[PDB]
């Protein structure tokens, strides 16, 4: 508030809240992997080269 | 002097938001007190089907005019003014002031809620002598002249102000203090037409000026273009029925001057103004 007036005093609290509200929006992707290769790796193997 | 208000009820935030909205505008009160419920506060109270709106002009006579200073979220600071200082105040009525305008105080016709419009004094008093006419026309309103009389008398003119002002009769029926008021009105006028007669004759045995010359030549020109010896105790209850009904007209002859207004801000949502009260 700019107080460049003599005779208006402004008189205001000058702390408005505002709402806002929100929406929500899932993002999804399918996601395949094959298990064989899932055995190569979760169980160690160490057999040759 | 300081007023405070509560709620005993709760306060929704939106509600705040809504009631910090109306930061500075006028509320009625019913006494000065200190401590106060909100059920005294607006109008609300004396709200109904009868009523309508001569015994809301004749209420907020004797009820005190307060102005709201800050809202916190469970009581409401409110500052009666006083004389003299200049106070801020917002345009909660459809009419736009301007300056120099002294400012009315009316209630507004066009489990609770908070409700009064500010009008500027000619705009106030012209509302006012035009639903007292549409009352007086609203017994014979069959016809059709004098319903195209009402529909000229609803609308007022004025800067952006295109207003429908309800109708006082309802049902083909009128509410009982409007009756009243145009009763007193119809009488006032009947009983002065035919008692200035014997007066002017009961005045003038004493020094006659020439104003009493010049009353009884109207006198018989209103007799003349319309068409004594009273018992005593009657013309006692015709002079003072004519002054009591009178009497219960002072709030309808004249307009209480509330403010006087100075610079506005721009787009005319609030003024500047001394509160002559």
């Amino acid at each position: 508030r700019v107080a460049s007036g003599a005779g208006l005093p402004t008189s205001r609290q000058t702390t408005i809240m505002v709402t806002k509200y929100s929406e929500k929006s899932p993002i999804t992707i399918p996601f395949e992997l094959s298990a064989a290769c899932l055995t190569y790796l979760r169980e160690t193997f160490e057999g040759t080269i | 002097a300081n007023i405070f208000c509560t709620f005993d009820h709760k306060l929704s935030i939106a509600d705040v938001g809504k009631l910090t909205k109306l930061v500075a505008a006028v509320v009625p009160i019913p006494q000065r007190l200190h401590l106060i419920k909100h059920y005294q506060l607006g109008l609300h109270q004396f709200v109904d089907h009868t009523r309508g709106y001569v015994r809301l002009r004749g209420l907020l006579r004797n009820m005190t005019l307060t102005l709201m200073r800050r809202v916190e979220g469970n009581q409401i600071l409110l500052h009666v003014p006083t004389h003299g200082l200049l106070y801020t105040v917002l345009n909660t009525g459809p009419v736009t002031w301007e300056k120099g305008d002294a400012l009315c105080v009316l209630p507004p016709l066009f489990q609770w809620e908070l409700v009064p419009w500010i009008v500027p004094m000619p705009l106030a008093l012209e509302i006012n002598q035009r639903l007292l006419i549409m009352g007086l026309f609203s017994l014979d309103r069959s016809y059709e002249e004098v319903k195209a009389a009402v529909q000229q008398l609803q609308t007022i003119t004025f800067r952006d102000a295109t207003f429908t002002i309800p109708d006082p009769v309802i049902d083909q029926h009128l509410l009982i203090d409007m009756k009243t008021a145009c009763l007193s009105m119809s009488m006032v006028a009947n009983l002065a037409s035919e008692l200035t007669m014997t007066y002017v004759r009961k005045l003038a045995l004493e020094d006659s000026s020439m104003l009493l010359v010049k009353c009884q030549e109207l006198l018989m020109r209103l007799d003349r273009e319309r068409s004594q010896h009273v018992s005593p105790d009657d013309e006692i209850a015709r002079l003072s029925a004519l002054f009591v009904m009178l009497r219960q007209l002072d709030d309808l002859i004249r307009e209480q001057v509330v403010f006087t207004v100075c610079d506005v801000s721009p787009d005319n949502k609030s003024a500047t103004c001394i509160f002559k009260g």
